[PDB]
């Protein structure tokens, strides 16, 4: 209790049990959806499960993430178009 | 965006890509929460006070 | 490893970087052109090889890409 | 025999303007290629 | 309130009104001010204005 | 009460007081968040 | 889909661009509704009937 607090000294345990692997993307949204549902119940602090395995969320996980991430490629290949760009005036100057 | 959707510790939305489930990480942590032959999921949970 | 792009001007092969992070999950990704007939990329994690990718012709342009990581 | 030294002089500029533009062609399909195919690698399975 | 929507002319006043509230220290202390900023000027107008 | 709502001449007000600036987009989130949940209240009409 | 979303007024996600945080519009609701060192916000609730 000097470092902890004292609800992760007793911390409760649930199982949920089907007759399905569950070792697949959609199945791993239903079980982020019932941690969500398990966390939101009042007076519980932090539920950590595969989606969530240090008791918050996994990073880099949400969608506006990818959202967020989808223009780095174009920026990354900036370079190597602004070099065709000049080769292309260069080649007006050899047409001339 | 991206950066402050992490930062916030935002949870709206989930999705986890099929190739992260081959990463060694996920190998493991597989091996900590779901059963040997993946019928079941084990939860932990910690009260307030 | 922070989902940022990061460029470099022009450096003299063979070039190597080390990056480290406590993230589950990351997307290494690169890509170089040089002035030669030849060149490579080499994706390392973990000391271990999880992509290679070569390039042949003038000038040419590859590019090592891995998913998750 | 004044005249043809002229045209044998006016070559050469030519074959260099040849040359610049297979080059810029090599270096042109060198950089669209990388981008076509690290664009495909990237949106591979992307449906799932 | 007005028998007619409020307009610019009623803008002006509310001004000039707001200008001498702040003016009384002794009484007034703090006028937020919304209708004046745009931002927020929806909320304290009533719908048929 | 000829034009307004009645509960509009008798708002309330909450704060929430950290101890780091506000001002950045990941800490908007948070605010719309809790926005949202005071909003969800039953018997609540608005939040600004 | 943009005025779809507009014209429902949902608010599922939210979102503000680092950008939107410099212009007058936003610089005066940040001295409208947050101190003016940024440690707190208010929030203003009204009740139905």
């Amino acid at each position: 209790f000097r470092h902890f607090s004292q609800a992760k000294m007793n911390p409760d345990l649930m199982m949920v049990e089907t007759d399905r692997d569950l070792r697949n993307p959609a199945d791993f949204l239903v079980i982020d959806k019932i941690a969500k549902a398990l966390k939101n119940v009042h007076g519980i602090a932090q539920v950590q499960t595969i989606t969530r395995p240090d008791g918050d969320p996994i990073e880099h996980s949400t969608i506006p993430y990818t959202i967020g991430q989808s223009g780095t490629t174009q920026i990354m290949n900036n370079d190597y178009m602004q070099t065709n760009l000049d080769n292309l005036l260069k080649q007006a100057d050899d047409l001339q | 965006m991206s950066q402050a959707f992490d930062a916030a510790k935002n949870d709206d939305s989930f999705y986890l890509p099929p190739e992260a489930f081959e990463t060694d990480d996920f190998q493991r942590g597989m091996k900590l929460f779901m059963s040997p032959d993946g019928h079941a999921v084990r939860f932990t949970i910690i009260h307030q006070g | 490893l922070e989902g940022m792009p990061q460029r470099v001007e022009s450096t003299p092969l063979p070039w190597s970087l080390t990056l480290q992070t406590t993230l589950p999950s990351v997307m290494p990704h690169i890509m170089a052109q040089g002035d030669g007939d030849s060149i490579t990329c080499r994706v390392t994690v973990d000391d271990v090889v999880k992509e290679e990718r070569t390039a042949t012709g003038m000038n040419a342009e590859t590019f090592c890409y891995v998913k998750a990581a | 025999a004044d005249l043809m030294p002229r045209m044998v002089a006016v070559m050469p500029a030519q074959i260099q303007s040849m040359k610049n533009q297979k080059q810029t062609l090599l270096n042109q399909y060198q950089v669209q290629k990388a981008q076509q195919d690290q664009n495909m690698a990237m949106q591979e399975n992307a449906t799932a | 309130e007005g028998e007619e929507p409020l307009g610019i002319e009623a803008h002006a006043f509310y001004d000039k009104m707001v200008a001498d509230l702040r003016a009384d220290t002794e009484h007034v202390q703090h006028v937020q001010d919304f209708w004046g900023d745009t931002l927020t000027a929806s909320g304290a107008q009533s719908v048929d204005g």
